[PDB]
């Protein structure tokens, strides 16, 4: 008589395919997803510190464009700049745009400590009707926009030392008039130039008067420059005509900030990892929603599956 | 499938072990039952959480990186960060498939491995008392009861109790 | 090498074996013969050509992509393009290395277990009528005519019909 | 008496050996190679479209140097600069030369567009000695060297608006007069000034008398720059001397399209990969021959040859 | 692990042991003792030089690069470079960590493999003069004294000279 | 009676931990290290030439500053940049000092041959306070201040030709003069402006009259460039006040050569990697020492140890 005894493994009705070494399609017993492929469609406000720059990008609120004037002095861990945005203050260019971007992005505050500069001889707080701050003409908040005093604009030698124990950071610029009319009514002479120096660094810009496009009526620019300024060192501004200068310095700190593009709405949750079209879980190590990501986020690929086998191979009954 | 158990000398899985991935089943004098084994089965399952605490939770952090959509055409140094990023993500896409592709060609194995590793601590344990059908089932050639099977699962079965009449059994005539 | 039969326990291969790459040979009463088994050699190319599948005619289209060569010095923005293209070649070099490496052990390692499993199979079917002599070889303790060699090979060999002849032979002093 | 049966694989008379984990030498039954070490010598010209620049750098075409005149408005997936290449028109240079290279290239096409420009007060179409076309003076095709009319010349304020649903690229210039001679003589005053601008950008140049080393004997030089001209937006041509303006656009693409430097010959054959030294076969997954390519390529790494194995371990009789 | 020999049915370790890797040990009439097999022992170490070979003293020359650490913030340029140095960073970080991981597994496993051979190749050396007590101990049925013993253990044993009194021993009653 | 034949394996008392695939924490009977972690803190002087700069940077060793005068037509492997270093010459900058310096670094040597410029018609060899050799007014070894003779300065315009087989790098410069005593004072004029050019390249500078913050007391600037010059080309200077020249040129070769910031000192030892930390041992394939190496080196990882396993599982008795 005696017995049996059969030695046995598991099957499932439901199994699903992996790929192997040596197979295209392999079943098993059960997978789990490595790739993320999906988001809820808002970028979460923790545990980062998330500051929406609405209509404004990040230089309009460096600059102190009146509809920026919300932004002064914050901090982000992200900023995040909406297609919408748009400027509705002097027409302006950054020679290298991209890379004070960056630089401000990266320092992560808006922090701004007021400067008292020795502007003897000239009129300050120059104005205009294309910088509309509470119904009256303005300019930039964090720029001073120096014309004559009594028709005459002396040379201008203006110093300040830098005695603290961080970088400073000098935001600065250059009027090009759009004619020779508003190169003589509020400079008094037919000729600027600018020079900002350091012990280490000098720039010099030459004003150039001609007529451009019209943006917002305005045919003439302002051309924005920058100037950091360590600790023992010093800034110099010789000027004979065009300077849109400082009312202080920035503070530039190093640390985890940056700055996206990306229209998904700021929602109240909790998330790590922040792509464009919004927060994503950071379970599975892989993901294929954006190339540009911000915190503890998988690593993108090109795949949108693959499936990692946590069963034995399924072999049906 | 490298040790030949789990879709080879098996014929097939068992759709109604539902309490365990290996197991045993048996045809005796009290009826024909099934048990599953919990050793083998937490051996396999731990195997593949340990691969799992590998992959699962555990990414990196990043912060300022560089710009990888273009709204102006610029050349030279864009060129260079879109062929910089492109280079990245061809690198970790390989990375990730080959991972994925190796890691299941060893989930398998493994999972075949735990299977013959009960089939042969079984086999040794039947001694001279049991012969092997090659389809994952013994012989045994005595009067081997409930309690009998149970030993035999359990690891208390004393061979030498049956062994004479295990023997008279296999080498009648 | 890691099951051990081929390399191992099976001292050489055959030459003359060429309609498969595993196979039977015997000596009998009719005379010495050799013959392949077709699906243990089947199962270890399609493995291979699944490889090979994975490997061959799987290319990526690239297009405009950063200048790798360059006649003027020009410094910090030349030294970041030569950098980037010498890490990634780095980098694939790597993994080409390292695929070969791991590919060529599992080549050679699941085509030992084919060998190992076919060998495996064949002693299970054999049950009391023969013995393993150590090097891949069987010693049949009965008359065993090219029909009945037929029948192992198509794994429909009957133990016992010839057990009792058999015993007889093993257990005889 | 009984029988003997002994399992057995095969083995050859000529095995390979390959790399493994554990063994840098071992011989297998046989094996493939996966690094693609050899090209024929050709490009073929199928299936992407090839332009041979024969004698013709893209920068040349573009302009409109006259032995390139074949080129006008032709398209190509990849554009083949030939190291014999010369220019024979008006010595020239750009500023970033290998940025316009690589836009022009990746464009994919030099369609151009003809406008018409009010160059009122200026007389057209200058031309001279070191541009040659059918054996008279002549000019590089694409520009429009502008000179005095009455030996007069008044500033020049031009303005073209891109109402089209693409960019538009504009090529224009600066020349660099030789000597005091030649800046008189075709403009009637002692400096030039060019302003281009649009609503986004401005781009201003400053001619620049002086001799150069003579290049096909002539010791003046032109400056060539580019602007891109979004839709909406309008591009403005201020000038008080100097310019060499277009004579319209070029429409700018975006595609598979590329540069590659080669002296390989254009053959009539088929294949998907393109490298400087000929087209390669693509069945391997890696290559030797080139880290310049184009198409679906092998991917190139630094190794001559790796022997993955196709059969087992070959142990000999 | 993956064999089931170490860390498995071999139930630990002998750390008297220190002339090999792998062994013996016996009891008979001449007592108790130990000796190492050099084969399997030259067998796990041959292997394991071998990915030391492929390992240790293999570098490559790097001569010029790029800037890595930076006294002025100076934005894109700088990002970029910032960028390509710590993406190379985490692709061979990944790239060492994997190889370790893989290595130690692959290491593992072919050692318990070697140990799985040396105890199939003594257990057909053995014939029918043993039986597998499922420990990897063997009980011989025959009276076999130390030159016995080492005639296993040398490969030079011949069953057939036993078998008459081990057959008469193990199928008693 | 019979017997008992045990297989079995070895163990050991002092196991260690390893990483697997399948387990984080596993024994086994021996490791090895393959992350190296240390180095002694000493540069090894062999087997690579190794230059210590000391007080003086690659730069100012190739301009010549007096304090640098050792370095002259000096070769190097690697050329090691010391944090204590410091000019003692005339105030500078370099617009892209980077590049140059780079450029310098991967060349590998300061080999310089003199060339006799034709400078009739001006003063040669200029002199200041601020640049001391042997307690007399000195100034840079490699170029040559040019000021007014008998207060005048007329329109300069200097050939040389490269007849050689190599490239010639020539060094140069331009006054940025303190105060407008300062350019009537040396050039006798009121505005310099230089043209150094090739028949494939054109470089103007335009000085700049100024106050910067004073370095050392001075407060004008001497501003460098560089000029590449090929075989059968030819170098041209054109300049009417202003011109810092050169004395000739630097050899320009490519080879295995570059540059490293590092305060470790020189040690009499053989070491084929060197890291700014001091030389480390190449026999581990890792190393988290520092990113930034040179030789035959590890390649750097974030892990502190990687141990791979050298033997089997270890379980105890
Ligand atoms: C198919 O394979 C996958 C992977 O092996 C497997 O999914 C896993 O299952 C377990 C258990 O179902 C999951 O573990 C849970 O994780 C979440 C956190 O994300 C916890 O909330 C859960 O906690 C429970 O248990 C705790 C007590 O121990 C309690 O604290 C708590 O109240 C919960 O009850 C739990 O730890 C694991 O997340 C998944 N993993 C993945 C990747 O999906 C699945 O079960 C397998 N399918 C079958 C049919 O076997
Ligand atoms: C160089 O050429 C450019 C392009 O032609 C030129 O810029 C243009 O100048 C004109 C005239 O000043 C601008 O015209 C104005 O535009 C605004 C906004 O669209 C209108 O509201 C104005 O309307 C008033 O003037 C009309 C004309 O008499 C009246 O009939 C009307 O009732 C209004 O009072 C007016 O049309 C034009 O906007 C710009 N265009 C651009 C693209 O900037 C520039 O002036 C030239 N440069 C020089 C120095 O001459
Ligand atoms: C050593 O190993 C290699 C790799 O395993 C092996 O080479 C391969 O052999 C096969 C068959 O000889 C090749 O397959 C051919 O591929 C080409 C396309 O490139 C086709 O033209 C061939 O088609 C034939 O068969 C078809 C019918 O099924 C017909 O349509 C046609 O008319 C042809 O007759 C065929 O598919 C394969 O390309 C190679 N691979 C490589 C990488 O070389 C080789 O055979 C092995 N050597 C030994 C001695 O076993
Ligand atoms: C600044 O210095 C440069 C370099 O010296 C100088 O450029 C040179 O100018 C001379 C004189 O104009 C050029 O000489 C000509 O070259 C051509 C081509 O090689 C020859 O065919 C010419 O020959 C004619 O003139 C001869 C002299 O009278 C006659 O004897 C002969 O029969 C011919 O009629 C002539 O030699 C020379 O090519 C350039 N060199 C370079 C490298 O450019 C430049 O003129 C100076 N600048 C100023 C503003 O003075
Ligand atoms: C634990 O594992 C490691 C790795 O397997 C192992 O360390 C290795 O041991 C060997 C021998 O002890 C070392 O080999 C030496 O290498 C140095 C060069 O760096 C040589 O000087 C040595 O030469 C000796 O022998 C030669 C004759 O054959 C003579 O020429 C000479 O005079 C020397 O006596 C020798 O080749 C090897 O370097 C290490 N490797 C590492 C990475 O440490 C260790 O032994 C293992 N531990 C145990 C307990 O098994
Ligand atoms: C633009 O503004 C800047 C900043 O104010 C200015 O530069 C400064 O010029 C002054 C005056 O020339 C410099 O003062 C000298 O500094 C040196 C070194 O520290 C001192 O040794 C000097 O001392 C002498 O002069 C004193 C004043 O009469 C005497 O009392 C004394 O006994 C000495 O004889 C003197 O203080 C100053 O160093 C610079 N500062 C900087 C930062 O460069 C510049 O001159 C202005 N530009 C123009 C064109 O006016
Ligand atoms: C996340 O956003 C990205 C970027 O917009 C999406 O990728 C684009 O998808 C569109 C299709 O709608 C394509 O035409 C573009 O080529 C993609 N753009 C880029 C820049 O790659 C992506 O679809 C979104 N992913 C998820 C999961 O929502
Ligand atoms: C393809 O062309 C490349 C580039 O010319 C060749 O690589 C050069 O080979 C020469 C030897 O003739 C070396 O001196 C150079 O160092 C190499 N140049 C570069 C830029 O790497 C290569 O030999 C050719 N390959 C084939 C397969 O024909
Ligand atoms: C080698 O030098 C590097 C660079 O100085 C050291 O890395 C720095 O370590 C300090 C801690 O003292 C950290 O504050 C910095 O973040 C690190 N700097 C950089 C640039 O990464 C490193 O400690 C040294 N390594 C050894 C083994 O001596
Ligand atoms: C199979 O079915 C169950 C019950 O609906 C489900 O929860 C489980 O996830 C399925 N498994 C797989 C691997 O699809
Ligand atoms: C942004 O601008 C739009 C359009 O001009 C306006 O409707 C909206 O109120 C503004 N939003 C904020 C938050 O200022
Ligand atoms: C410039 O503007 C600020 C803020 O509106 C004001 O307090 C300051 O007094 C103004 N400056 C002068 C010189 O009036
Ligand atoms: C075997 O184990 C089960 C529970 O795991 C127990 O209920 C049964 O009584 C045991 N039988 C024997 C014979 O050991
Ligand atoms: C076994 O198979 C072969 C063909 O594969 C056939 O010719 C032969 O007759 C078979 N013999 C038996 C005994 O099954
Ligand atoms: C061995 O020989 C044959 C016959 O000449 C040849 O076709 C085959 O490719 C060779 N195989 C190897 C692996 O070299
Ligand atoms: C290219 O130029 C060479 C040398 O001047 C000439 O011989 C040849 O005919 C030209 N070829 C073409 C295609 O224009
Ligand atoms: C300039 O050249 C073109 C083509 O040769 C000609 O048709 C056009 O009329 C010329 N322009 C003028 C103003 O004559
Ligand atoms: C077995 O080998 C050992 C040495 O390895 C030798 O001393 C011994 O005498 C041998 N014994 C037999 C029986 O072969
Ligand atoms: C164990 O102990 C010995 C003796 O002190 C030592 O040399 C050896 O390296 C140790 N091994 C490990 C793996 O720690
Ligand atoms: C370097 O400069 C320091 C401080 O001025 C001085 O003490 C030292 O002697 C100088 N060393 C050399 C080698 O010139
Ligand atoms: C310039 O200096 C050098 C070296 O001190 C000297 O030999 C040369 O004659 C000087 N030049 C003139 C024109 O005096």
């Amino acid at each position: 008589p005696g017995a049996t005894l059969c030695l046995g493994h598991h099957a499932v009705p439901n199994g699903t395919i992996v790929k192997t070494i040596t197979n295209d399609q392999i079943e098993v017993t059960n997978a789990t997803e490595l790739v993320q492929s999906s988001s809820t469609g808002e970028i979460c406000d923790s545990p980062h510190q998330i500051l929406d720059g609405e209509n404004c990008t990040l230089i309009d609120a460096l600059l102190g464009d009146p509809q920026c004037d919300g932004f002064q002095n914050k901090k982000w861990d992200l900023f995040v700049e909406r297609s919408k945005a748009y400027s509705n203050c002097y027409p302006y260019d950054v020679p290298d745009y991209a890379s004070l971007r960056s630089l401000v992005a990266s320092s992560g505050t808006l922090e701004f400590n007021n400067e008292s500069f020795n502007w003897t001889g000239v009129t300050q707080n120059g104005t205009s009707s294309a910088c509309i701050r509470r119904s009256n003409n303005s300019f930039f908040s964090r720029l001073n926009w120096l014309t004559h005093l009594k028709f005459k604009y002396p040379a201008l030698n203006v110093t300040m030392p830098n005695n603290e124990k961080f970088d400073k950071l000098y935001i600065w610029g250059v009027h090009h008039p759009g004619t020779d009319n508003d190169q003589i009514f509020p400079y008094a002479q037919a000729s600027g130039r600018i020079t900002v120096s350091t012990k280490r660094s000098q720039q010099t810009v030459i004003p150039n008067i001609g007529s451009r496009p019209r943006v917002r009526n305005i045919p003439s620019r302002i051309s924005i420059y920058w100037t950091i300024v360590k600790p023992g060192d010093i800034l110099l501004i010789n000027s004979t005509g065009n300077l849109i200068a400082p009312r202080g310095y920035f503070k530039i700190r190093s640390g985890k900030s940056s700055i996206m593009r990306s229209d998904a709405p700021i929602g109240k949750c909790n998330s790590e990892c922040i792509t464009p079209n919004g927060s994503i879980p950071n379970d599975k190590p892989f993901q294929n929603v954006n190339r540009i990501t911000y915190g503890a986020c998988p690593r993108y690929v090109k795949q949108n599956t693959l499936k990692l086998a946590t069963g034995m191979r399924n072999v049906p009954e | 499938g490298i040790f030949g158990a789990i879709a080879g000398f098996i014929e097939n899985g068992w759709e109604g072990m539902v309490d365990g991935w290996y197991g045993f089943r048996h045809q005796n004098s009290e009826g024909i039952g099934q048990a599953a084994d919990l050793k083998s089965t937490q051996a396999a399952i731990d195997q593949i959480n340990g691969k799992l605490n590998r992959l699962i939770g555990k990414t990196n952090e990043k912060f300022h990186q560089i710009e990888k959509e273009f709204s102006e055409v610029e050349g030279r140094i864009q060129d260079l960060e879109k062929y910089v990023e492109d280079t990245k993500i061809d690198l970790w896409s390989y990375n990730a498939e080959l991972l994925v592709a190796l890691e299941n060609q060893h989930t398998i194995d493994l999972t075949d491995s735990e299977m013959n590793k009960l089939f042969e601590k079984t086999k040794k344990q039947l001694r001279e008392n049991a012969e092997d059908m090659g389809n994952g089932c013994f012989k045994i050639y005595h009067k081997c009861d409930n309690a009998c099977i149970g030993s035999i699962r359990n690891g208390t079965y004393d061979h030498d109790v049956y062994r004479d009449e295990a023997l008279n059994n296999r080498f009648q005539i």
